[PDB]
């Protein structure tokens, strides 16, 4: 058996915050991808991740071995007169990690594995990402004098891989960069960047 | 019929958190004593306050450090910069695999409890300095409840 | 696991037994991103009583029953006793006796329900019943019976000190009839100890007052109980009582929760009223104190801080008191008397206090006189002339004369003369001996207010002896503290004069301006323990405070001053001063953006002439902040903040675990502190960026830095960057 | 009012399976190489 809710819980709105000042709430709505629902048992593929690496290393206890009666053929939690009991679990999975605030010109994105790309040989990390940070994009398409050249400025900051052990390459490593760009004539796009 | 249905209904209220934080410090000290005091006697709010207010024990937001990921209480006397910063301490290496913490500034003032002897080989004559730096590595946290 | 309702040592944590229910360790998950968390059922019931029936008879079944028969008998309305039931019968509606409002209560229960064999409430049961009528006026009379003992299983396995049985009964009479408020109570107890073939111990208590009582169940002693005449020719009685408490009367003998000892042994020594533990008994079971010699070296034991260690024996109480006043138009007079001793009537525990007063006030002028007396043969803890805490006899004689004038506006001027003579010699301070009584009273300055309020007016026109503060510059940057209203409560031997101003009055020369200035001379004997002396001490103090709103800015500034050549309370000699200023502005709509500014500055100096060696203490605190409420983008605002603090020969003592907060104070540590930093915060829409870097350095004289703690010559440092975003579904 | 109730509602979907099976073999070998191949390159379905 399984319990499934509707899909109305797929949008969030911002709230007021600040210390030196208070901002007005409900200024932005963000679409999120949550798929949650109650389940009556655990699959045989479940495990207990103790080291936080997100993988089932050797020795980590299986899901059904810790919660007896949650599945399988062995260790059925029952009751004479035929009653059978199974624990109830809450299952969820979020496929969203970025949160873009603001509208044109300035858009700011806060995410958990930021994907970005400056050029071919410089600062190209749009395959898997680098780490925890933020990205700001300024688009100057609408502006009196230079509106026909479509200027654009990007900004990147982050901590490589977020939290890492002392033996990992991303322990205490931070990156930053900025890029300018114009499109003077035709499709010809020129730009400069720093990393 | 609708009234009966609403009586036996569950109000689903999911929650979501998001935010980034990084913090570094050579020694953990308190900065809530620098902020303005409101008319009711409470300091102004700030984003860097790891302060535990407790009227039962007299604790206030100015009695704890604010720069690591730990709320290290300030220490009176020369060991803790006279109540302005977290205090120096040492660990004591005893024989037979036991350790104890000495909460002073000079290791030449520790009394050895009867029945124990320090191991001179480990550390500086059995006294190991406890590092004071606190680090919170930069990371964004998403919490779903 | 043990069912006590508390987390003992070794009991497993909630998240440690159900893996995946929270925390960062042991996340129960599934490849392809699924995460599983167990579902729990959380509940909390705040109801334990179940009242059935309607009037007249109401029966209540509960789990921790709270009930209250009288002050000294069977009073358990603070936390309760145990599992049982309570029945209440109200006979307001009945033909013959409906006007007297009869009422009968009944109580049964078992102490604490289930208890271990080593707990005091194992197999112990109580029962009681009380009747009551209200014949005339508010005057309420009643009688009651109480009982608590061990059953056949409790008497054999209780292994504690609970008595075999306690039987208590008594009566009381509380109310107001014919314009006179009267309170009384009598109670008798019989306790049989748990030991084999032990004798029954009988102890009884009794008292009878004529005084007003509040709904708080505490006596007022400021509102007359019985009056006569009018404001012109009036005579009012505030208290008239007699008491007799036996030495063996306590919570056990009364079947209550908390005993009937003195709430404090230094202030109101004869009063057992304890707000913390919910004891409403008006009179206490006194203690006789004596020196303690445990190791038996021939010298009385003392604590680490020099305080004496005392042993307490339980004596009863038996005495009488009185307090009255008389208004004769402009002239008002008063008086009081109170004596006490042990229950046996011995004269070796006698403490007698008596005194009077006078007052004349025509137009704006005023004049007051006072006299006080303490003759405590009972040993009491107080400091001697040298400064060593002792235990023994005490005699105090005090008289004061105070003049006043209010020439209009907010102005006021007052001169005084006080004299204290403890143990036959002139003294600088009374050492707190006058506070042992509970009937001392004095008048208040003014015309038309001739109330004889309790408490000596020893804190009128005095200076301040404060030493602790939380802002770091002496309290001038703390809006919640009024520096001009800080007055020491100790009774000195001094004469002086004070002039001031009060801007909160309806009529005032300058609105929202408060200040004062004074000059007093304290008596200091020739030597520490000499007899002769003169008014060698001298104090000059002044305070100020002024709150104003100029334009959009709310400006507040304060100040203080002091200069003494003698040590008073805990404040050493030498001059001292401090100034401050706080400015806050509303947003400026007339200029680009919408900036609102903030700022503060404070200075504090103090030259301390302490005996160990003269030193100087400094302080300096400043701040500044600008908030641009409308930045370039439509929904963007930014703010900056700069703070600093420079100290010298000052320290901070952190909070004590008992409940006392921390404070700043002077110390001759020869160290200069310098703590400062910047705080930048900016927000786009509802996304907030917070940044802050700070630096703390503490180097002694000749420049040796100690900030880092590793003796590398570098100061401590800190930095934090934070991005905040709050979302709601 | 009904729309709000449906938003906070759980869709109960129980499941049930039933079937009998028996199988014996002297040695375990493969038989999917005997079945016809579809135009897309996949073998035909079978119950074994
Ligand atoms: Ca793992
Ligand atoms: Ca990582
Ligand atoms: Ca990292
Ligand atoms: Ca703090
Ligand atoms: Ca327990
Ligand atoms: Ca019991
Ligand atoms: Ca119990
Ligand atoms: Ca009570
Ligand atoms: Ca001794």
């Amino acid at each position: 058996l399984g319990f499934d809710t509707s899909g109305q819980f797929s949008q969030v709105t911002s709230g007021t915050g600040g210390s030196l000042f208070s901002t007005a709430g409900r200024l932005q709505v963000n679409q999120i991808d949550l798929n949650f629902g109650l389940v009556t048992g655990l699959p045989s593929d479940a495990y207990v991740d103790t080291n936080g690496n997100g993988k089932k290393d050797d020795g980590e206890a299986t899901g059904r071995g810790t919660y007896l009666g949650s599945g399988g053929t062995a260790a059925i939690l029952r009751d004479p007169a035929g009653n059978v009991y199974r624990p109830v679990f809450f299952r969820f999975k979020n496929a969203t990690t970025q949160f873009s605030v603001g509208n044109n010109p300035v858009i700011v994105t806060l995410g958990q594995q930021q994907k970005f790309y400056f050029s071919d040989y410089v600062f190209d990390n749009n395959y898997d990402g680098r780490g925890d940070g933020f990205t700001v994009t300024v688009d100057g398409s609408n502006v009196p004098v230079i509106g026909a050249w479509k200027p654009q400025i990007k900004g990147v900051y982050g901590s490589r891989s977020g939290l890492d052990g002392t033996a990992e390459a991303g322990y205490g490593v931070y990156y930053r960069g900025v890029r300018a760009q114009i499109t003077p004539v035709g499709t010809l796009t020129a730009g400069i960047h720093y990393a | 019929r609708i009234a009966a249905l609403e009586r036996n209904a569950f109000s689903v209220k999911p929650s979501l958190t998001i935010g980034y934080s990084v913090s570094r410090t050579s020694r953990n000290f308190d900065v809530d004593r620098l902020f303005p005091l409101n008319a009711d006697g409470t300091v102004a709010n700030n984003a860097f306050t790891s302060g535990g207010i407790d009227t039962d024990t007299g604790a206030q937001r100015r009695d704890f450090g604010d720069f690591g990921n730990a709320s290290d209480p300030v220490v009176a006397g020369a060991a803790g910069l006279y109540g302005f910063a977290d205090g120096v301490s040492y660990t004591v290496y005893f024989t037979d695999g036991s350790t104890a913490t000495f909460d002073g500034l000079n290791p030449a003032d520790y009394k050895v409890p009867t029945g124990k002897v320090i191991d001179t080989t480990k550390g500086r004559n059995g006294f190991g300095f406890n590092n004071l730096a606190r680090y919170k590595e930069g990371s964004t946290d998403i919490g779903i409840s | 696991t043990n069912g006590n309702g508390k987390k003992d040592d070794g009991e497993a944590t909630g998240r440690g037994t159900y893996l995946g229910s929270g925390g960062t360790a042991a996340i129960l998950r599934d490849p392809a991103g699924n995460v599983y968390r167990p579902v729990f059922f959380r509940f909390k019931n705040a109801t334990t009583q179940f009242s059935v029936g309607n009037n007249p008879v109401i029966v209540t079944l509960g789990q921790q029953q709270k009930f209250y028969f009288s002050d000294y008998v069977f009073d358990n309305n603070y936390d309760g006793r145990g599992d049982g039931f309570t029945v209440t019968v109200d006979g307001s509606n009945v033909p013959v006796i409906g006007a007297w409002k009869p009422q009968i209560k009944g109580v049964y229960g078992s102490r604490s329900g289930l208890d271990g064999t080593a707990e005091a409430g194992y197999g112990v049961y109580y029962r009681g019943v009380r009747a009551q009528i209200t014949p005339v006026g508010t005057l309420t009379a009643g009688i009651h019976y109480a009982q608590e003992g061990r059953d056949m299983f409790g008497a054999a396995q209780n292994t504690t000190s609970t008595p075999s049985d306690v039987t208590t009964y008594g009566a009381d009479l509380h109310g107001k009839a014919f314009g006179v408020e009267l309170h009384s109570e009598y109670a008798t107890s019989r306790v049989r100890p748990n030991t084999a073939n032990a004798a029954v111990q009988t102890s009884n208590a009794f008292y009878a007052r004529v005084a007003t009582r509040k709904d708080n169940l505490a006596f007022d002693l400021n509102t007359p109980a019985a009056k006569f005449g009018n404001d012109t020719f009036g005579v009012s009685l505030y208290d008239l009582n007699y008491r007799k408490i036996d030495a063996g009367y306590n919570n056990v003998a009364g079947i209550s929760e908390y005993g009937y000892g003195s709430y404090s042994r230094t202030s109101a020594q004869n009063i057992a009223y304890n707000p913390d533990t919910g004891v409403t008994a008006p009179f206490a079971n006194l203690d006789r104190q004596a020196y303690t010699d445990a190791n038996n070296d021939g010298t009385s034991d003392r604590n680490a801080d020099g305080t004496v260690v005392a042993t307490n024996t339980k004596i009863g109480q038996m005495g009488f008191g009185v307090k009255a006043a008389a208004n004769l138009g402009p002239v008002a007079i008063g008086g009081y008397y109170d004596t006490s001793t042990g229950a046996n009537g011995d004269n070796a525990n006698r403490m007698t206090e008596a005194g009077g007063s006078a007052k004349v006030a025509y137009s704006i002028f005023s004049l007051r006189g006072t006299y006080n007396t303490l003759d405590s043969n009972r040993p009491q803890i107080y400091r001697d002339a040298a400064g060593t805490q002792i235990i023994g006899d005490a005699k105090v004689r005090r008289y004061a004369v105070q003049a006043d004038v209010t020439p209009g506006l907010g102005l006021f001027v007052g001169a005084y003369y006080r004299d204290v003579n403890v143990n036959g010699v002139r003294s600088t301070t009374d050492r707190g001996l006058l506070g042992r009584g509970y009937l001392a009273s004095s008048f208040e300055p003014g015309v038309g207010n001739n109330a004889y309020r309790t408490g000596l007016r020893c804190a009128d026109n005095n200076f301040g002896t404060g030493t602790r503060d939380i802002d770091g510059v002496g309290g001038v940057l703390n809006p919640a503290v009024n520096l001009d209203q800080s007055r020491t409560a100790t009774c000195f031997t001094s004469y002086g004069v004070e002039a001031g101003h009060a801007g909160d009055n309806a009529n005032a020369l300058v609105k929202d301006l408060f200040f004062r200035v004074g000059y007093s001379r304290v008596y200091v004997p020739t030597t520490a323990t000499a007899t002769t002396g003169d008014f060698s001490g001298s104090v000059t103090y002044g305070d100020a405070r002024y709150d104003r709103k100029v334009g959009v800015a709310n400006v507040r500034l304060a100040g203080s001053f002091s200069t003494t050549n003698t040590q008073l309370d805990s404040r050493p000699a030498g001059t001292r001063g401090a100034v401050g200023l706080i400015v806050r502005t509303d947003p400026l709509e007339n200029v680009p953006f919408r900036p609102q500014f903030n700022g503060q500055v404070g200075y504090y100096t103090a030259d301390n002439r302490v005996a160990a060696g003269n030193y100087n203490a400094n302080a300096t605190k400043y701040g500044a902040g600008v908030v641009l409420n409308d930045f370039l983008l439509p929904q963007t605002k930014i703010g900056v903040r700069y703070d600093g603090y420079m100290a010298q020969n000052r320290q901070y003592t952190p909070f004590d675990g008992d409940g006392t907060q921390g404070y700043f104070s002077d110390a001759n540590n020869n160290r200069r502190t310098n703590l400062n930093g910047v705080y930048v915060e900016g927000a786009y829409q509802d996304l907030i960026f917070s940044y802050g870097t700070y630096t703390l350095s503490q180097k002694d004289l000749n420049g040796v830095e100690y900030g880092s703690g590793i003796n590398n010559g570098q100061p401590a440092r800190g930095q934090t960057f934070k991005i905040s975003y709050k979302v709601n579904f």
